[PDB]
């Protein structure tokens, strides 16, 4: 028959016969009287089912079941449409569609339908075969779409595959490929779907409750596991390289480029869902900035110094989050900055909206300001976010929280390792003749071990990842276009980079003008936080140590040099110093030359960038200066000065219009040249000292710690020392090293422009500082100094020395220069430049016999001006000095002491220079002639030697 | 009309008019099987129903079987 026909497709489409007892594995139908009926056809499907799946069975699948009989009815058409008789059965494989469909899309929307398994059990099943339910469950989300009903279906599927992922693997990560993949590959279905797309964040558990802890936003919220996703997780390094520590650099490679070719899908994978929640509606599209924005509220301890690691989100979870930020960024940040202006630059004009600002420092301001800002701001309560506003400054507040304190993290494990080694050694050396005592101390070896083995591993892959050029880069252009952006919120005129900014903003200041520059400091940018440049910055230093670094060689570094420059420039935009001393640090390593000697790798844009170009070396020399008001602290004054100087020298060796601008500056805005000449000469008469001393307290600290017999002469703590220990040597090399740079920047400039150096404010101090320094060079300072490897510290006495008697050399033709050396009595001999030649000649090729004699003839200049005065003295020299008058160099009638100078001088020389100009002559300080002081001591002095002389000659 | 409320064991025949909503199916058992309001589930013909919905408009016939859901 043909009504037999159909009957049997549907006995082996459904398996399941009436009478029916032999053959194949079929179940037989019991006991329904109606459905006992040995006809059968379309209309008994709906009861056949309805027992299947309700009277049940054995039948303890029957979420499979109802896929299977899916996939075979669509084999059974396939079998069918090339058959004598096609058409006679279309209305059976119809009726099976219909409704394993419509009954597949009740499975999974209530629970209690079928009663053997529940929604885990049957997501289970999808995850593990994912593609065996493709087809059947996109007709199932299709026929929930036309019903009105897709909400009830997710509300089944996505809290059931977050309990999936918690508790019925051990581990939702990396490792779990198969899993992971089948997981992404069910998110990607449905929210292919629109209709989906459009209420997806509707889900039961969205969002994170009230109570929900940090580290458990991954876990407790619906797109948290699969946004945790990353190969820098602990289970995932430990199995990928705790597995062989010991790998060499190819074999490491290796691994590296696995799990970040993985990495890359995964990311892929996670904005293309997340693209989708977004392009789906407004509400979607707000329901994510909320999301994003509360995971990152509640994880600022993230960049504390010890963060609570155990009460915070994962590395993984926030470094994928700020790379989806990063990607959403991207299209209004093109280099063509043609949708620059969609940024909101009033983001912070009023209070905020998605992003807690309580407690952030701002740029240049404090909270009293920022609040009052609200008041007279705001923004009329309704007038709020643009999306791209609000994901522009999430991706900038996930690069601090989320990248920066993954960095962090990776950065502090170098020595987080050697420490634990060491004590892994110690504890490994206890004799435990007691039982309980020795399992005691297995199991405390055995859990440092395992800590151990968790770090190294964990090195690794956070290597891996930040060696990912591919993904380091869009940081690096988000941080670039960041920086375009800012350059723009500065600009007055709000056309950069369309039109390029000028500067400076406000006229060069000519003691405490912190409250000056705060209210002239630009609005808003003074409000924005300093999260905004701390991130990149931070970021930026540290993503320099890769060999693979998204920096070098990037076209777009240009907008980076440019806002840092600018913000060196301008001291009223950011009052921090710690963080401008991160920033000169970064253009330092721009600038510090390549190991085969070439420019470094900012130089290019340090020359031809008309904004850097206009402003850098101004920059770098008022910079210079400023440090010094109260800037312990680890971006120090000194540090930042070393940094200052690496760059000052090769800007001077390899491009010429800085040479130039150096120059101009000392030929005409002395005034500003000379003040960062005095600073460099006052830290001169020091650093040398504190270098060495440090070294010598290196030294008190190393004989303590080889005492064994021990006095204790005291040890404090064992520790403490270890600690102090490291402090001298950081003092140490940081004293040394400037002090090069320092000599080296006199050396260079005093070759060109010997004439600066020899005006009064300078030749003098300069004399008497060159000369101690020498003392030290060629005496028992260095001489008795024996450090092992004093390059450690850069520590090198010869070049130093080398460098010093070259100032001499450079200034041998400047009168004031060799009388003020021939005049300093403090150290001025000529064997210190013997002694000096001495020791520059066992470094052979240090000093050329041209050189020598150069510096020879000099000596000999000097010493000969001094027998001259000496001469001159004896012979000429009838009255003592401080008798004389400094001005009629006459003996003085009625000495009086000018009080700003504090001078003596004659009361008839002061009253002539005060009928004509009213201030201290020596100063300039304003001065009346009755504020003068009588040096009646002094006047006595004069009088008794008049007496002496009157008497006899 | 005349309906069998299945479950896999039980049964409680309901008579309701074609035109009356679902909203009155529901209370129509309610108060005639032990189950209340919203604990209750609706399932024929391979769709769920939905209060608003009439029995008619799902064009639901006499001598047929609707099953129900106990629903926590
Ligand atoms: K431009």
């Amino acid at each position: 028959s043909p009504e037999f026909r159909s009957m049997t497709a549907i006995e082996d489409i459904l398996q399941i016969t009436t009478d029916p007892s032999d053959t194949r594995g079929y179940s037989l139908l019991k006991s329904e009287e109606v459905p006992q009926g040995s006809t059968l056809g379309v209309d008994f499907i709906d009861t056949l089912l309805l027992y299947q799946l309700t009277e049940n069975e054995k039948l303890d699948k029957p979420f499979e079941y109802l896929n299977d009989c899916f996939r075979r009815n669509q084999q059974q058409k396939r079998i069918t449409k090339n058959k004598p008789n096609a058409e006679s059965l279309h209305s059976t494989f119809q009726e099976i569609d219909r409704l394993v469909i419509g009954y597949g899309v009740v499975a999974l929307q209530i629970e209690n339908f079928c009663m053997n398994g529940a929604f885990i059990n049957y997501i289970t099943g999808i995850v593990s075969n994912v593609n065996s339910y493709t087809d059947f469950l996109s007709q199932i989300i299709q026929r929930a779409i036309l019903e009105g009903t897709a909400l009830d279906l997710l509300n089944a599927v996505f809290p059931t595959l977050l309990e999936y992922c918690n508790k019925h693997v051990s581990h939702f990560d990396l490792n779990e490929s198969v899993i992971y993949n089948n997981v992404l590959t069910i998110f990607e279905l449905f929210v292919t779907f629109k209709p989906i797309a459009e209420i997806f964040t509707k889900i039961d558990g969205f969002f994170a409750d009230y109570s929900c802890k940090p580290q458990d936003f991954e876990r407790k919220t619906i797109l948290g596991p699969i946004l945790s996703l990353s190969p820098i997780e602990a289970a995932v390094a430990i199995r990928n390289y705790g597995d062989n520590l010991l790998r060499s650099k190819q074999q490491t490679a290796m691994i590296h480029e696995s799990l970040q070719a993985e990495h890359k899908v995964v990311i892929d994978r996670l904005f293309f869902i997340v693209d989708k929640l977004v392009r789906g509606s407004l509400n979607s599209r707000t329901d994510m900035i909320s999301y994003f924005a509360h995971i990152a509220n509640k994880n600022h301890l993230r960049r504390a110094d010890h963060p609570p690691f155990k009460e915070l989100s994962s590395n993984g979870f926030m470094s994928n989050i700020t790379l989806l930020l990063v990607r959403f960024s991207q299209p209004f940040l093109d280099i063509s900055y043609k949708k620059i202006d969609k940024i909101d630059a009033n983001y912070f004009n009023n209070p905020s909206l998605f992003i807690d600002l309580s407690g952030e420092t701002r740029l240049n301001s404090d909270f009293k300001e920022a609040d009052a800002f609200y008041d007279k701001n705001r923004k009329t309560a309704d007038s709020k976010p643009n999306f791209i506003s609000d994901c522009f400054f999430l991706t900038l507040t996930y690069l601090h929280y989320g990248l920066g304190g993954t960095l962090s993290f990776e950065e502090k494990m170098g020595s987080e390792i050697k420490a634990l080694k060491e004590e892994i050694e110690k504890v490994k050396k206890i004799a435990a003749n007691h039982d309980v005592f020795a399992r005691f101390i297995t199991a405390q070896l055995s859990k440092m071990e395992k800590a151990l083995k968790t770090t190294e591993s964990l090195r690794f892959a956070l290597q891996g990842f930040f060696a990912h050029r591919s993904l380091q880069l869009e940081v690096f252009d988000f941080i670039c276009g960041a920086s375009t952006f800012l350059i723009r919120v500065v600009d007055p005129e709000h056309e950069f980079p369309f039109k390029q900014i000028k500067l400076p903003l406000i006229p060069d200041q000519i003691v405490d003008n912190a409250d000056f520059l705060r209210a002239h400091a630009p609005v808003p940018f003074k409000y924005y936080p300093e999260f905004v440049v701390e991130g990149p910055v931070n970021y930026s230093l540290y993503i320099s140590k890769y060999q693979t670094s998204p920096i070098f060689r990037n076209p777009r570094l240009g907008s980076f040099v440019e806002f840092t420059t600018m913000v060196l420039r301008c001291p009223e935009l950011v009052s921090n110093p710690h963080l401008k001393g991160k920033l000169v640090q970064l253009l330092s390593v721009g600038a510090m030359p390549l190991t085969d000697n070439s420019p470094g790798f900012m130089m290019d844009i340090f020359e031809h960038d008309e904004l850097v170009n206009k402003n850098l070396l101004y920059a770098l020399l008022d910079f210079y200066v400023i440090v010094e008001k109260t800037g312990s602290q680890f971006y120090d004054k000194f540090n930042s000065r070393y940094s200052i100087s690496i760059i000052l020298e090769e800007l001077y060796y390899k491009i010429p219009s800085y040479k130039n601008q150096l120059i101009w500056q000392s030929q005409n805005n002395a005034d500003f040249f000379v003040r960062f000449v005095a600073r460099m000469l006052n830290d001169l008469t020091f650093l040398l000292d504190e270098g060495l001393s440090n070294l010598a307290e290196v030294h008190n600290i190393q004989n303590e710690l080889d005492n064994r017999a021990r006095g204790a002469p005291r040890e404090e703590e064992d520790k403490e020392l270890q600690t102090r220990l490291a402090s001298a040597s950081r003092q140490a090399k940081s004293s040394c090293g400037l002090a090069d740079k320092s000599m080296k920047l006199f050396e260079i400039y005093s070759k060109d422009i010997p004439a600066a150096f020899v005006t009064p404010e300078i030749v003098y101090r300069l004399a008497s500082m060159l000369n101690y320094n020498l003392e030290s060079l060629v005496g028992p300072k260095c001489g008795e100094l024996k450090v092992k490897d004093p390059q450690s510290y850069s520590f090198n006495p010869k070049d130093l020395l080398k460098a010093l008697t070259t100032v001499y050399i450079n200034l041998s033709e400047q009168s004031e220069f060799i009388s003020a050396v021939a005049k300093d009595e403090r150290s001025f001999n000529r064997n210190l430049f013997v002694r000096a030649v001495d020791i520059l000649g066992r470094k052979t090729g240090l000093a050329s016999p041209e050189f020598i004699e150069k510096l020879l003839n000099f000596a000999n200049k000097a010493e000969e001006q001094r027998k001259a005065d000496e001469e001159e003295d004896l012979e000429y020299g009838d009255v003592p000095d401080e008798f004389l008058d400094p001005l009629m160099y006459t003996i003085m009638k009625d000495p009086v002491i000018l009080p700003a100078s504090k001078m003596n001088i004659d009361r008839s020389t002061i009253k002539a220079h005060l009928l004509s100009d009213s201030t201290d002559p020596f100063n300039r300080m304003p001065l009346k002639l009755e504020d003068v002081t009588p040096n009646e001591e002094l006047r006595q002095k004069i009088l008794c030697f008049k007496k002496q002389k009157k008497e006899e000659a | 009309l005349n309906i069998h409320i299945k479950s896999g064991q039980d049964k409680w025949e309901v008579n309701v008019a074609p035109e009356s909503t679902v909203l009155q199916f529901k209370e129509a058992i309610n108060k005639a099987n032990g189950i209340p309001v919203a604990n209750q589930r609706l399932i024929y013909s391979g769709k769920i129903l939905k209060d608003d919905q009439t029995v008619e408009s799902y064009h639901i016939q006499d001598g047929h079987s609707v099953h129900l859901v106990k629903s926590q």
